[PDB]
């Protein structure tokens, strides 16, 4: 039916190419009122979004208003949650403020975001850290929603993992720092891995404080979740080259890459559950005065193009196509691999040395050792496959054994 | 430390507690 | 200095106008120039949110007040105003709702209130519980959303009190099949009913309990602020503890208290520096308030010297200031009251607490549950596992001594673990622990449930997992939970094995003894093991903890952890058939082996002399009876009889 793709991102992309997307995306004659529209929210304020929603609701009861942005904002997420709770419409969060994962969502809300959840991000970052034998981590949370669940998931992952993990004291950034009570806490942090679960501005401030107080070295590897790198067009200069950014999407998975998938899922759910509700596009008349067999909680199992895009009780892709990239030298996100639904598909298995993260790093203390197979020396063995990891006593050796002679 | 200093030689010092059952026969 | 307000009823608007007109500068000393404005709530949630976003943040407001009962969201909570003002760190006064989920600082950055949420009610209940020693309580919360947080807070406070409850889980929101859990609670420690659900969800439980005559003595019903109103007073038993906070019921008094708190906050903000205005929320403006964390700190992290309530020690979460309570009792819907909480400790009022049981003194709340799970563990010196003579009937034999042998119906495996995995045949067990159990059963009357456990290991904390968390396993993990608190086994109390629970009086001091085929600890053979010196003892026993504490037997511990077997029958049969060399256990087993077998030297070499106490729970009203029975058995002539029949048994 009607697919209201309200693209509220800052980029002024041509919206004319969105009306003809009904053809390749399951062009079926069953939907009658296919009122496909597309807007462009210029002013970044909740008032403009409220006015646009109230105008679209008056347009013959537009149903299924998919919204998406370019920058993750906490206000847009709460606004869309309130809209999905009041109007009860199956919104599809694509990117930006529409994909900001919260701590506790409403049960009646149909906010279906695209990407990975906090537990999936914790799992993939733990896999990345264990693939490089990095157990000295330092978790730093903030006041943004998703800190207690994150620390609980971290503690749960440390418990079942019996290979040793340095659990340092957790630094909280709920209150504003005055460089008088947080510098002493940051000075005691001696671990290499620095789990920085904060926002963009908070991460920039932390990096600035680390550069001003002499905390940035050749051994500190900062790791940020998808909440920090929630965009592919704005990169600050305080972040050094080598910042592991595990983002749920990148320039490859742009807005148009997910708009077609969302439209296909919506039309598939409509064609599947149309026999229950004949008049699916039934919403409120306007914003003045104004679940049994609808399409609210009946689109959490549509498998589009084989991708496991099923949603949880709150609504989130269980197996997203997230791409893990790092920061290059010329302020650009250099791709190093991705994560599949089965396991972690790390393309760049060889971790670069990164002797100079920022520009003012003349220290170069990265070495390299080569060894061979000897009988009286260390016996060449394999890694323990019971947990796909090993212990600190067994140093992970980067093997180079080929499968066949003719193969390269 | 001064008290527990002249107890070096102990023929049955820690063996005297075995009185409940039979000894080595 | 502009301050806004958002109400729905005309009475609230008039009260706010009067509060900002008269007695508005009394709070503090600085002459404030606030510009109070009020916005009427719209029937639609979207239109009201738009009006808020176009008026309040555009007029640079500092605080608001939401106290109207009929919210336009039909959920009794200010959802749109909070979700719109949370971006600018605006302290949305959500004093109209008591939901503990919304009061959390996780999903709501700046959202305070002046009404005790479910968390504060649970805290007050926990404070009232520790006064009368209410440790083992039950939670009948049927609600899920806020009930989860309520039970989480309850169990965390119970763990902080060095204890653990029994029922902290939910069953179903508004169900009618609670007869099973009620009948199970009829034979528990305390009858304190903890219900923190909504109106109908609590009324269903009330009527279900009334249909089963659940209105006896000892039922302490803890209700909230909006759980008994309108019609829930009839379904609930007469005499419930109705909690009520000052300026919580009256709307005018609550609005006045909120205005006073806002005035005190504004005065404290004006006292310090950095007096900046919030960013105006026009089109395209996405600025964050710079003085947001500082405002949160001066709101909840600081204290208040004055105000309407005139109290100190404000909570660190912005939920409700700890002050005096106005808890009124509802005995047949009268003006009676019970002990109120004065912010720091409950102080009794003029008239004492009236209980629905019939009396006025302390009722029979702390009741000794007759259902006591008596778990039977296979022991070497005491427990003598043998097939039963008759089907489900044991024959009590009588030896040549003066102590009769009483065989109990121990339901469990008929043999060891390698022999059979697990059986349910009620065989017959007899021993020192069995005689003590019979004495305790004939002394005090209680419904004992005997059952032979499968494994025979003690379950220490050396290499265990326990769902990847530091707890006990085997037969001791259920002791801390509260199911099987009485274990008939001589647990050696010499290390941190008994640091959680207190045992009874030690009846024997034989300690541990080694076996010879290593004749003493001074010999190098016992210190340094070999290929033939096997130490196949019981896995995860007190010997493991003793070897962990000792640092001079590091070379011995390497040949000790990898040799301890899980079972003990195979070990004793091997050490009896001249296979094993060293077996560290009690002296009674070695004495029996030396009496039945003359080829064994059995030098003993025992030097531990450690006590043996019956494993019992620390917080239980039955641990004194065990000590009294031990003292009576020691002062009487049964001690030497039991010794000659079990420990020193010659054939």
């Amino acid at each position: 039916l009607n697919i209201a793709v309200l693209l509220g991102h800052s980029h002024d992309v041509t919206e004319r190419e969105l009306r003809n997307l009904w053809g390749p995306e399951q062009a079926t004659g069953l939907p009658l009122d296919v009122n496909v529209v597309a807007l462009l929210m210029n002013r970044t304020d909740p008032k403009s979004l409220i006015t646009h929603v109230c105008d679209l609701m008056s347009g013959a009861r537009i149903h299924g208003l998919v919204f998406g942005d370019d920058t993750d904002q906490e206000a847009v997420a709460q606004m869309l949650d309130f809209i999905s709770s009041q109007t009860f419409i199956p919104i599809l969060g694509i990117h930006g403020g529409a994909s900001m994962i919260m701590a506790d969502k409403d049960p009646t809300s149909t906010f279906f975001q695209f990407g990975a959840s906090i537990q999936q991000q914790a799992t993939v970052m733990l896999k990345i850290m264990q693939d490089y034998d990095w157990h000295v981590f330092s978790l730093v949370t903030t006041i943004f929603p998703g800190y207690r669940d994150f620390i609980s998931f971290i503690k749960t992952t440390v418990d079942n993992s019996f290979v040793g993990w340095d659990m340092q004291n957790v630094i909280t950034l709920d209150t504003s720092f005055e460089d008088a009570k947080t510098q002493v806490q940051l000075k005691k942090i001696h671990s290499s891995v620095i789990l920085l679960y904060c926002s963009k501005d908070e991460a920039v401030l932390i990096l600035s404080e680390a550069r001003s107080l002499g905390l940035t070295g050749y051994d500190f590897f900062w790791i940020v979740p998808s909440l920090v790198s929630g965009n592919t067009e704005l990169i600050p200069k305080e972040f050094p080259s080598g910042l592991i950014s595990v983002s749920y999407d990148d320039w490859d998975y742009s807005l148009e890459a997910r708009v077609r998938d969302g439209l296909g899922i919506l039309t598939t759910a409509a064609s599947s559950m149309l026999e229950k509700f004949s008049y699916i596009p039934e919403a409120k008349a306007s914003c003045y005065g104004q679940p049994l067999h609808t399409l609210h909680q009946f689109m959490v199992n549509v498998t589009w193009d084989g991708k496991d895009l099923s949603f949880t009780e709150e609504g989130y892709q269980v197996h997203p196509r997230l791409v893990v990239i790092v920061l290059n030298k010329d302020r650009e996100w250099e791709k190093v691999g991705k994560w599949e639904n089965q396991t972690l598909s790390l393309r760049h298995a060889v971790w670069p040395r990164y002797k100079s993260f920022s520009d003012c790093e003349p220290d170069d203390n990265h070495l390299s050792i080569v060894t061979l197979e000897e009988a009286p020396f260390v016996i060449v063995e394999d890694i323990d496959p019971l947990t796909e990891t090993c212990v600190r006593n067994t140093v992970p050796c980067r093997k180079f054994v080929k499968i066949n002679n003719s193969t390269n | 430390v001064l008290h527990d200093k002249w107890y070096k030689v102990v023929p049955c010092g820690k063996r005297s507690f075995a009185v409940t059952e039979t000894l080595q026969m | 200095v502009n301050i806004g307000a958002v109400l729905s009823t005309r009475k609230h608007e008039q009260m706010f106008r009067e509060a900002v007109n008269q007695a508005n500068k009394r709070h503090g000393s600085w002459k404030i120039q606030l510009n109070a404005t009020s916005v009427t709530h719209k029937p639609n949630a979207i239109q009201m949110a738009l009006s808020v976003c176009e008026d309040l943040i555009s007029s640079q407001v500092y605080a608001i007040l939401v106290s109207h009962p009929p919210t336009p969201n039909d959920h009794f909570t200010p959802t749109p105003v909070s979700y719109t003002a949370g971006f600018y760190r605006i302290p949305v006064l959500g004093l109209t709702t008591r939901m503990s989920i919304y009061s959390d600082k996780s999903i709501h950055l700046s959202f305070l209130r002046t009404v005790p949420p479910y968390s504060h009610q649970s805290s007050v209940w926990f404070e009232m519980m520790r006064v009368y020693n209410w440790n083992h309580i039950i939670l009948l919360v049927s609600d899920d959303h806020e009930g989860r947080a309520a039970q989480k807070r309850l169990e965390t406070l119970l763990e902080e009190r060095e204890s653990k409850a029994e029922k902290v889980l939910q069953f179903d929101p508004g169900t009618k099949n609670v007869t099973a859990l009620l009948m199970e609670a009829r034979e528990l420690e305390a009858r304190v009913i903890i219900l923190s659900a909504s109106e109908d969800d609590a009324a269903t439980v009330y009527r279900a309990a009334a249909m089963l005559n659940m209105t006896g003595s000892g039922y302490v019903w803890l209700v909230g602020e909006r759980e008994i109103s309108g019609n829930a007073l009839r379904y609930a038993p007469d005499g419930i503890i109705g909690l009520q906070l000052i300026n919580g019921k009256n709307e005018s008094a609550h609005i006045s208290d909120a205005v006073g708190v806002v005035a005190q906050a504004v005065h404290e903000l004006l006292e310090k520096e950095n007096i900046t205005d919030p960013p105006r929320g026009c089109v395209g403006n996405t600025n964050i308030w710079k003085t947001g964390p500082l405002f949160k700190r001066v709101l909840m992290s600081s204290k208040y010297a004055d105000g309407v309530t005139g109290r100190v020690e404000f909570n660190e979460d912005g939920d409700r200031k700890f002050a005096n309570y106005s808890i009124m009792n509802l005995q047949n819907r009268k003006l009676v009251q019970v002990g109120i909480y004065n912010g720091t400790h409950v102080i009794p009022n003029d008239r004492k607490i009236i209980w629905p049981g019939g009396e006025t003194e302390k009722p029979r709340g702390y009741q000794m549950s007759t259902r006591l799970k008596i778990v039977t563990i296979h022991q070497e010196p005491f427990v003598y596992v043998k097939p039963t003579m008759s089907d489900g009937t044991c024959k009590e034999e009588f030896t040549v001594n003066g102590d009769p042998v009483k065989k109990v119906i121990c339901t469990g495996p008929n043999d060891t673990s390698p022999g059979s995995p697990r059986h349910t045949v009620p065989q017959c067990c007899y021993g020192f622990c069995i005689d003590l159990l019979i004495k305790l059963a004939r002394t005090m009357n209680f419904t004992y449930e005997v059952h032979l456990v499968a494994d025979g290991k003690f379950g220490t904390q050396e290499r265990v997992n326990n769902s990847n968390k530091k707890e006990w396993n085997g037969m001791m993990g259920e002791l801390l939970s509260g199911q099987a608190d009485m274990i008939v086994a001589p647990l050696t109390i010499n290390n941190e094995r008994a640091q959680y629970i207190e045992f009874s009086k030690p009846f024997k001091y034989q300690g541990l003894t080694i076996l010879v085929k290593i004749t003493g600890i001074n010999d190098p053979r016992l210190r340094n093991p070999s290929d033939k010196f096997i130490y196949a003892t019981v896995k995860q026993s007190s010997v493991d903890i003793y070897f962990r504490r000792q640092v001079e037997l590091s070379t011995m511990y390497r040949h000790m952890e990898k040799h301890n077997y899980e079972s003990a029958a195979e070990a004793i049969q091997a050490v009896r058939d001249n296979k094993l060399h060293a077996f560290i256990w009690d002296s009674a087993v070695l004495e029996f082996e030396a009496s039945q077998k003359c080829d064994l030297v059995t030098t003993g070499e025992l030097f531990f002399r450690s006590g043996f106490g019956i494993g019992m729970r620390k917080d239980s009203p039955w641990k004194q009876n065990v000590s009294l029975s031990i003292l009576k058995s020691h002062e009487n002539g049964f001690m030497e009889d039991l010794d000659k029949t079990w420990v020193r048994y010659q054939e």
